[PDB]
Formats: structure tokens, C-alpha cells, sequence
DNA sequence: AAAAAAAAAAAAAAAAAAAAAAAAAAAA
DNA sequence: TTTTTTTTTTTTTTTTTTTTTTTTTTTT
């Protein structure tokens, strides 16, 4: 059936090139080979955590025929209230290869030897904010140990946390700021929105004065936001017949918002 | 209340034909994210079995341990009776060999190379290994194997079969 | 532009 | 004995089709294909817990004689202070899957592990503001990880405990509200509860001017006050010998309230 | 005929702390 | 006569941490 083809792909996901990501990207290159650790902020619903998944796979791991994989960047994502046991666990776990039962001197001997050998240049950790205060030891440790650049990643409350340290705020004062829509960009961005994820046979032409109102007030320049509603008027919109996104079935999801 | 018409369950797996024991075990504790006291728990049988994960057996508790544990893993007392050497024969203990040209058709141990007199694969035709031949590290009980991927020296395992023989 | 489906990445990883 | 039999059915639960009702069944299933997370509010006497059940009911999971079953829909109810262990043993035990002593991160694993491969598209978590605040931090992690709906069923302190967090409050925006009854509403809905839930051989007329009267001002509007009033009454009008509901044995029961 | 060195599951004990809660206090 | 706003102890928890007691499994 030629519309329940259409309905799983628009439940699904993609990644499309806005300006904001071509930025990190060309940022955290700097930072990488000046080896330099850092942070990034900003508001939860501004797409953090994919424009740096998105860079991670631009960097695919490398095999020779010998020695183990060579791996410049690692990304991971902590647990809440996550311990200096649970941070090692998952450096090793990510870079595949497992130790199981010990204590915690062992999972950091062992970080040390897979971070060592196989070329590793950068650590992303996401929500770094889930970090129990006394983690951030353990992180200064490799960051400083090991030519391994650190990216904390998160909210402002990760500063918050951050602040509360001297020894941690000093190694990671550099940081870059996440946006949100405005203006031109944020009409720019629905345009592109529209042909390059929704893709209906008839035009629904939203960029119009008249559509964007809805959208921006719908909105409020979160990129989170505006991909749910456009994608469940297209999904709601087809499960009824219609070829297009219209006014009125547009209004019906802003509603529910 | 919790949903109708269901039983209790877990996860299950099959055999290959001349599958180690301890290889099966270790499989089925993977596959359930289990330690081996956990096992022995589930089961009510002691902490006994852990150190059948590396070959120790005294006894074949063939009416106690063997034939309650077939209520766990969903394989029968006779199944997992061929997955021990017959009484009195076999029993061999420290090197772990391998043939890795077998492992193109399945990851796997097949129990026979435990056996005292085993030195060759005949259906490989060829030189058993005792030990790795590129790190020259002997190796870690089935039991353990994680990705069939050598941690002292990665490799597809099955990458190694072209050499030695 | 090159656009990219999310799962593509996963199935073509190293 | 005839009489024995009925205060034995009078004495027990069922449930009747409404408005109220009907009208969430078909929202969820919009947001279960759509895999969308939601939440639903509404004051404690209008019957959410009951709509939500009546819903799980119409998904039989099945079963094959030995891999594990498809279970499309799992509801849970949560303890007071519920932690981060809490709620993953209940979503293990609803699914009767045998487990045992660990750590949370080992309740973790296992959790994913068996929504995995089960097929799973909807969570529901009932008495959803007795979650700890650091739970929400594993709530939002399955909802991003699995393509997994989570329904959060409340209150209004819900909200007041979902604001006073930025990242949950944006996953679970989108909301249904359950109302009271009035009107003609209330008024249909006692007749339908005479007809299909009491059953007297004596025909009772209720929908009577002066006997709405009296149950509008004893139950206003919750449909919980309604069902126990009209048991009430008919249990006791029947020890005492008689067929039928009147006026002032209806007065006796709603003075207690 | 028999004994010895040990890998592991199990067991109090501390053990430091994150958070909710209990007062104390100042104004218009 | 109420509204924040600050300080503070009592507890409660979940690791984790080191440790002994025991039970074993085999080799000449
Ligand atoms: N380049 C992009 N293309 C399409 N969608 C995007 C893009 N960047 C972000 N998004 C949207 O953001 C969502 C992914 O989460 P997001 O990017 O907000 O991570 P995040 O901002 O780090 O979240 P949080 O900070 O709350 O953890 C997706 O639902 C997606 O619609
Ligand atoms: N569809 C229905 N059919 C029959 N009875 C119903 C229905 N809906 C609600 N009720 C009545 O409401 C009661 C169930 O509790 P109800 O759903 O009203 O409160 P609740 O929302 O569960 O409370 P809380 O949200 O505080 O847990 C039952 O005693 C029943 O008589
Ligand atoms: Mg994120
Ligand atoms: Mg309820």
C-alpha cells in the first residue's frame, strides 16, 4: 500500500545541514587538533545532541590489518547520577571491548590502556550535567593525562555545576552557544523543510505570510518543535486523503501545543 | 493486575551440534544478562555451577542439578548429558584449543578438541591450536568469549584461518 | 544538498 | 436465594462506554502510530484510570509456544516515591519476566532488553507525579532510545511537578484534558447507568426533574460520586424488600455524603 | 591413603552526602 | 497578618570496601 509506505518514512528521522551545525562542526575542528578541551550550551530543544552525532560520523574508525582500530573520536552519554565507575564502563564498552569484575582501579587502569594505543583525539559526553561532582576528577584525570581534547555538552545548568569548582571551570572556560530560530532563518529553514523532509506531491506553500504566523507562534523558534508539527501535519493530513498540508488541519495540531 | 494469558519466561537459545557446555552456558547468561549465581539461583542449586564455566566436574548430578536445570534453559537432561564427555573418558583441562576454519560455518567450540588425545582437526585436516599464533597468549574459557574477536590481538578470528595448519 | 536518513549512517558504520 | 444474587452484582465493577471514553482511544491511537509522548490530566473522579484500562484491554498480546510475546501496550501504576529501581522492576514484572537480585544498572540493561524484541509502541504511567525527579531522567532516555510512546496520566499537580523541569517539559507538551459531566451530558449518563448498570426489576424513572435535583447537588458532576451513590442506594432499597428506587431512600444515602 | 592452597560468593560496617524538611527571622 | 528567605540538624540511602569463614578439587 502505497500509503502506508509513505506513513513509516515520515515517522522516521533524518539529518539536514542547517547553519548552526556547519558551525560546530568547523569549531570543534579547531579544538581537536589544538587538542584543547571546551563546552558547549545551550537550550534543550536546539538540536545539540545531533549536530554532535552528526559530526562523530563524519570520522569513520580505521582498520589496518594488524593493531586494533584507530578511533579519533568517542562519544558518549552518562546515566543520572552517574558514578566513576559508570563513566569508565562506558568509555571501554564504546570502544568494544569489555572487562568485567573488578574494582574501581581497575576500570581506570583499563581506560587508560584502550585510550592509549588506539589513537583517540576527542571524548564527547553528552548531558554532562548527569555527572556526580566527584566524576569530574576522573575527567580532568584523562584530559590532562592523555592528549585528549573533552567536550562537556548540555544545558545551563551545566554551568551551574560547572561553577561550583575552580579546578573544573578552569580547564573548560572556553565554550560555544547553541540559538534559536529568528527572522530570515527561521523562514529560510521551513522552506527547506518542506521539500527536503515532507515532500507531498502538491506544494503546500508555507512560507506565506499567512502560514508562517501559525508556525511561529506554534514554534517559538525551537527546531525540536518545528519538526513535530510539520511532520504530524503531513502524517494526519495523509491518513485523511488530502494531497497537502492546508490552514485548517495545520491549526488542529498548533492546537494540541 | 499484570497482563492475561501469558507464563513466565526468559530468553532462549539452541545448540549447534557438538556445542561445549561451558560455551552453552556462557550464551544463555549472555543472552539473559545473568552471573552464574544467578543461574544457581533461578535454579536453586548452589553456587556449584560457576565452576563448570571453566571444566571442573566431580560429578554428573545427572537427576539433580542436570535434570532441574532443563527447566531453565528449555533443553532436556539427555541433550545436555551429550554436552559432557561420556563417564571415564576425554578430561582435559588447561590449554583451550580451537580450530578457527570451523568458525566460517558457525562461532563456536566443538567439545571433541577437549578431549586427552586430540592434537589435530580431521575434518580441517589439520594442525590443532593450543595457542594463538600471533600474540602467543593461550586462551580464556569459552565461557567468556565475547565477539569472537581476540582481545590480545583483534582480528576476525575466523580472518586467522587462512595460516596455520 | 546531501541530506542524510539517520539509520543510513548506522547500517554503513565502521 | 433470588435477593443474594443481585447485592452480589451490585457489589461489583463494570465498565460502561462514554464519551469521555471514546474520545482518548482515538487519540492515543493517533499518537501510537505517530510515536509520539503525551500526557493526559484531568481531576481524580473522572474516571482516567478506567478509560485506560478499558483501552489496554482492547490489544490481546499473543504467544507462540516458545519465543517471547508481543505486547504492544504496557501500563503500569507507580508507589509513592517511586525510584529509578522502582520503575524498572514494574515494567519487568508486567511482562511476567523472571528477575532477582542486581544493581539499577542492571535493572537497566534488562529493561531495555525486553522491550526490545517484544514488540512494545506504548508505555503508560499511571499516578505519573509519584515519580522521583531524577526518575524522569530514565523516562525520557527510553522515550528517545526506543521508538516507544510515553503516555504520563494525571493531575494537576502533574504539571506544577513537570514546569519546574525544562527537559521534560518539552518532551510531554502536547496534552488531553478529561472533563466533568453536565448538562444533558449528566442526565444521558444517569439514564444510561439505570438501564445498564442497576437493573431493577421495579422501573425507576429517574431522569425525573426531582430526582436529578437531588443527585446533581450530591454528586456534582464527578462520575465516580454517581456510581457510588446509585449502588448505594439500590443495595440498601433492595435488603429492605423493595423493587424499585424512590425519593426519600435516595435522600437517606446522599445525606451520609 | 589425604591434605593443602585458593577463587569466589557472602557479610557487616562505614560512610559520605544529596535532598526533603524544620524552624528563625524581617516588613507593609 | 500574611509572604519570602536563610540556616541548620535529623534522618535515610546506595555504594563499596575490605575481610573472615567456609567448602573444594585435585594429585602422588
Ligand atoms: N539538523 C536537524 N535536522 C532535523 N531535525 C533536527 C536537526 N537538529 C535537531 N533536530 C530536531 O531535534 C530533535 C533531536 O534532539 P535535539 O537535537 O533537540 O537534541 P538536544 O537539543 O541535545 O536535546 P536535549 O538538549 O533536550 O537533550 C529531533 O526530534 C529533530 O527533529
Ligand atoms: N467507563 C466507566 N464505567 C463504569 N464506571 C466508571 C467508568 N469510568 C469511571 N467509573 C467509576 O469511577 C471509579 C474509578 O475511579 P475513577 O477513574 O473515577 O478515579 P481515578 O481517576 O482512577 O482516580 P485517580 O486518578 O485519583 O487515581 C469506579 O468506581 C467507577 O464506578
Ligand atoms: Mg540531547
Ligand atoms: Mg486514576
Amino acid at each position: 500500500e502505497w500509503l502506508q509506505a509513505e506513513i513509516a518514512r515520515l515517522k522516521g528521522k533524518s539529518i539536514v545541514p542547517l547553519q548552526q551545525v556547519k558551525t560546530l562542526h568547523d569549531w570543534l575542528d579547531g579544538k581537536r587538533k589544538a587538542r584543547k578541551s571546551c563546552r558547549v550550551v545551550g537550550e534543550s530543544r536546539t538540536g545539540k545532541t545531533v549536530a554532535c552525532d552528526a559530526y562523530r560520523y563524519r570520522h569513520k574508525p580505521q582498520q589496518e590489518a594488524g593493531r586494533p582500530p584507530t578511533v579519533p573520536v568517542v562519544y558518549i552519554r552518562p546515566h543520572q547520577k552517574c558514578g566513576p565507575k559508570d563513566l569508565f564502563k562506558k568509555i571501554t564498552e564504546y570502544l568494544k571491548y569489555r572487562v568485567t569484575k573488578g574494582t574501581v582501579s581497575d576500570f581506570r587502569d583499563r581506560t587508560i590502556e584502550v585510550l592509549k594505543g588506539c589513537g583517540v583525539e576527542m571524548l564527547i559526553i553528552d548531558e554532562a550535567d548527569r555527572l556526580k561532582p566527584e566524576t569530574f576528577a576522573d575527567v580532568r584525570d584523562i584530559a590532562e593525562d592523555l592528549g585528549i581534547a573533552v567536550v562537556l555538552v548540555g544545558t545551563d545548568r551545566l554551568d551551574a555545576v560547572i561553577k561550583r569548582d575552580e579546578q573544573v571551570l578552569e580547564r573548560f572556560r572556553a565554550h560555544l552557544r547553541f540559538g534559536k530560530l529568528s527572522g530570515e532563518d527561521f523562514k529560510n529553514t521551513v522552506e527547506m523543510w518542506e521539500q527536503m523532509v515532507l515532500k507531498l506531491p502538491v506544494s503546500s506553500n508555507l512560507k506565506s505570510k499567512e502560514m508562517l504566523r501559525i508556525l511561529t507562534s506554534a514554534t517559538e523558534g525551537y527546531i525540536g518543535r518545528l519538526d513535530e508539527i510539520l511532520r504530524e501535519a503531513a502524517i494526519r493530513s495523509l491518513s485523511r486523503g488530502l494531497k497537502k498540508i492546508d490552514k485548517a488541519v495545520l491549526q488542529e495540531v498548533a492546537k494540541e501545543y | 493486575i499484570e497482563a492475561p494469558d501469558v507464563k513466565p519466561w526468559l530468553f532462549l537459545i539452541k545448540p549447534y551440534e557438538g556445542e561445549s557446555l561451558s560455551h552453552f552456558l556462557g550464551r544463555f547468561r549472555r543472552a539473559n544478562h545473568l552471573s552464574a549465581s544467578g543461574l544457581g539461583t533461578l535454579a536453586g542449586i548452589g553456587a556449584i555451577v560457576a565452576r563448570w564455566e571453566r571444566f571442573h566436574f566431580n560429578p554428573r548430578p545427572s537427576q539433580q542439578e542436570l535434570e532441574a536445570i532443563a527447566s531453565v534453559v528449555e533443553v532436556d537432561a539427555q541433550r545436555l548429558a551429550q554436552m559432557l564427555p561420556p563417564a571415564g573418558v576425554g578430561m582435559q583441562h588447561e590449554p583451550i584449543r580451537l580450530c578457527g576454519a570451523c568458525y566460517a560455518e558457525s562461532p563456536c567450540h566443538r567439545i571433541e578438541w577437549q578431549y586427552k588425545s586430540v592434537w589435530k582437526c580431521d575434518r580441517h585436516q589439520l594442525k590443532i591450536l593450543a595457542k594463538c599464533p600471533n600474540c602467543q597468549a593461550p586462551f580464556k574459557m569459552p565461557a567468556l568469549w565475547e565477539d569472537g574477536c581476540c582481545h590480545r590481538c583483534r582480528m576476525p578470528f575466523a580472518e586467522m584461518a587462512k595460516l596455520q595448519k | 544538498i546531501e541530506v542524510w536518513d539517520y539509520e543510513q549512517l548506522r547500517e554503513e558504520y565502521g
